[PDB]
């Protein structure tokens, strides 16, 4: 299928090339360099042809991955077969830089000839017999996204969840898992959709299976509905004249009392006019940045059930005033303790039939990491 | 943080 | 008579000592860092007999654990290392797993089953059903 | 010579170990481990002797050094060998580290076997013929370090400056180097001593020698008079009652006005009962650190023949007041881009006879890099 | 900086 493969850097030059078919030549090498890194014309769609040659790619680090063909493939299967080159590469040498690619031909030969011939991608799965452990433990991570548009007059515009499971075991054996929690969909959540790693088996539904050793992903999800908010944001604007701007952000801490925010980010919009702004803060630290238009107040610690407000003083240039300023949503970047979806885990049935040992033996760790996705209030 | 389950 | 209790890792740091006669706090703590002294040079092949000055110390090994036992001149040793070997296996069979941990949290509960089992310088209870029966009837009631 | 030969990390475990006699026993390491990191009498000397057994101890990164032998011998080679020994693992895994000591058991016993035999060390030099550079170019820093104690009563009362050469050469074949410099002892100054590289030949003292290949140190030298001063601190105290003190300090450019200085760092001495200082800075940032008892006032750059000062308000806590606060020097840290000591190089001849390529053919490159060591104002 | 010899 796939004939060339070739990649660059930032500055533009060939770093590795290997062409698997007769069709591919030196022009399309060229054409990619002069017509993506030297064409000054940006707004284009992640793929592109010319003259009947199609062109994929992708940048990362400051490393341009292409890929050429002639024939009428499926995108996302070799979409996913670069994912996996790349991710590989990171594995083998860590960082992703020119002189770690540079420095690995026969690693970037011996895998391209074995993982890929003529273009054709060829490469219990997850978890061999002979793991031992005597202290038998495991750990998990609660790690959810929130995604939330809010409204200027007081409605959640859109609300959603992403939320990943990360576990550590450490057990003997061949453990078969069954992972509690409350799927009732008393405590109860509803599970709006999910997909599994291969070893979960669809026999309320429950997830039976023996987990891979070490570290892995079992599941994956997406929660919609019923999403506790973290934070509720609250808007006020006053214009003054055509000088100034009076704005005052306060937030509202929507958990526990008993629970501690950390690193709080706020960042206020102010027009690319503002003469000068002045902070005010009784929390943690306030800073005007008339760069990038914003205010950067952070706050280290603040309490659930709680409040913050920022006092500022927007002053502004006065301009062709008839063009309003269309003000951007107030954006948030936090980090919680608790799982924002509100996910209860009943129990995790952890039984070695095999070995002579029993559930009791195992030290099951848990904890929650919520992570802010996109947290915008429109004001 | 972690907490035992 | 029994002196005093010690159960040390191998760094040092003093997570439990318990003694049963007037003693002064400063000749405690020097008394520490030599019998740590002592205890640490050592490995598995050698007697875990020692004799310094008027006493004598027991002491044995546990992965990464040091359980250091004072007592008198003329007690019989092997007896008291066999009551640690009992009190290491209902630990253990307490917690259905052990761990410095169990130590770290469950100190009370430490304190308790030595209470329970050791008291005035001297074994006061041997049997391990007996105090496993005396633990889950204590460990009921608050 | 040397028997055992033992190394540690902070948390106090050997390491690795190797004895070169049967005079050294297992006691050695262990009396090392209990008497040094377990015993907690610190005042000490650098060597120490138990029982007829000398034990060598110094301590980079977290780990310790080991030396152990039973005969009178010269310390100072012994420890230029643990210098060279700590070097080369320095340059052969660079950052020295536990697990990056560890990982090499087969370095360090092939090292140990080679370079050391019974307690015997055993390791043109400096540069080969077959160098060739059709771009013939060299690069100069000149690097000192300026000392000052500084009077309260305007007296100078210690100076002297550490400086050394540093070099970078690419030159093609075996280049015959004179280096030109006022000294004299109309532009003179007076080189007070020196020590030299191998390479350096006696025979106004003038260096002609052959140059190493690449970067290295040609000579090392000191110099104490005749050493222009960066800079001149003006301290104030004055006490107010039992509750604040009153200190400002002015700090003059002893350098050329084009020149700015980069990376003012200012420590003004407070007491310990200090139970608070208000900052006050025209320039720069000036911040106040009761933990350390410091204020901290630093200047992002500031031109020669100008001045600038704090204003600073030190709030003390009543206490014994009998026993007045001894006063601290004031000390300053910086950066120039010139040299203290007043060196002007005249020339550097190199010739290359054997080559048919002149002396306009080598770019050579030269800067001036000034330090702070120990520049403190009584006060 | 470097300056030229």
């Amino acid at each position: 299928m796939i004939g060339g493969l070739f990649i660059y850097n930032h500055k533009g030059e060939v770093l590795i090339s290997r062409v698997y078919r007769d069709d591919i030549g030196r022009n399309a090498v060229d054409a990619f360099r002069v017509n993506v890194i030297h064409a000054r014309q940006q707004v284009r769609s992640p793929v592109t042809n010319i003259a009947r040659t199609s062109f994929f790619h992708v940048k990362r680090s400051n490393i341009w991955l292409a890929a050429v063909t002639k024939q009428n493939v499926n995108a996302a299967m070799v979409f996913e077969f670069l994912y996996k080159m790349c991710d590989v590469m990171a594995a083998y040498f860590g960082k992703i830089s020119e002189e770690n690619i540079k420095n690995n031909f026969v690693l970037i030969y011996e895998l391209l000839d074995e993982i890929l011939d003529f273009g054709y991608p060829q490469n219990i799965g997850w978890r061999r017999e002979g793991i031992k452990y005597r202290r038998n433990e495991l750990f998990l991570d609660v790690l959810e996204s929130v995604n939330l548009l809010m409204s200027p007059q007081g409605q959640v515009l859109s609300a959603h969840v992403s939320g990943r499971v990360v576990m550590k075991s450490y057990l003997s054996g061949m453990p078969e898992c069954k992972f509690g929690m409350n799927d009732k969909i008393k405590q109860s959540i509803a599970i709006d959709d999910c997909t599994f790693h291969q070893c979960v088996r669809l026999s309320e539904r429950s997830i039976s299976f023996i987990p891979p050793d070490g570290e892995f992903e079992l599941m994956r999800y997406r929660t919609t509905k019923d999403i506790i908010l973290p934070f509720r944001v609250i808007p006020l604007v006053r214009e003054v004249g055509r000088t100034k701007l009076e704005v005052k952000v306060v937030i509202k801490s929507n958990f526990k009392p008993s629970l501690l925010a950390q690193k709080i980010e706020v960042r206020i919009p102010t027009p690319l006019n503002t003469s000068g702004v002045q902070v005010i803060c009784m929390k943690g630290k306030a800073k005007y940045k008339a760069s990038e238009n914003a205010i950067v107040w952070k706050i280290k610690r603040m309490a659930g059930m709680k409040e913050s407000q920022i006092s500022a003083e927007i002053e502004l240039l006065p301009t062709n005033d008839k063009k309003k300023w269309a003000r951007p949503p107030i954006s948030m970047n936090f980090e919680v303790p608790f799982a924002p979806s509100g996910l209860k885990v009943r129990y995790l049935k952890v039984f070695e039939p095999k070995l002579n040992y029993s559930d009791h033996d195992v030290i099951k760790w848990v904890r929650y990491i919520g992570r802010s996705g996109i947290y915008e209030t429109r004001c | 943080d972690y907490q035992r389950l | 008579m029994i002196r005093f209790i010690l159960i040390q890792n191998r760094a040092g740091k003093t997570r439990l000592a318990k003694w049963y006669m007037q003693f002064d706090d400063d000749e405690k703590q020097k008394l520490i860092e030599e019998v740590h002294a002592v205890v640490t040079v050592r490995d598995a092949k050698h007697t875990n007999f020692v004799e310094f000055r008027n006493f004598k110390i027991i002491y044995r090994r546990y992965a990464g654990l040091y359980f250091c036992i004072c007592v008198d001149v003329n007690d019989n040793n092997l007896a008291y290392l066999e009551a640690i070997h009992n009190f290491v296996e209902v630990l253990n069979e307490y917690f259905h797993n052990v761990c410095e941990l169990d130590l770290v949290f469950n100190f009370y509960k430490v304190y308790t089953v030595v209470d329970e089992m050791f008291l005035a310088g001297e074994i006061r209870e041997t049997s391990q059903t007996k105090v496993l029966k005396q633990l889950l009837m204590l460990q009921s009631l608050e």
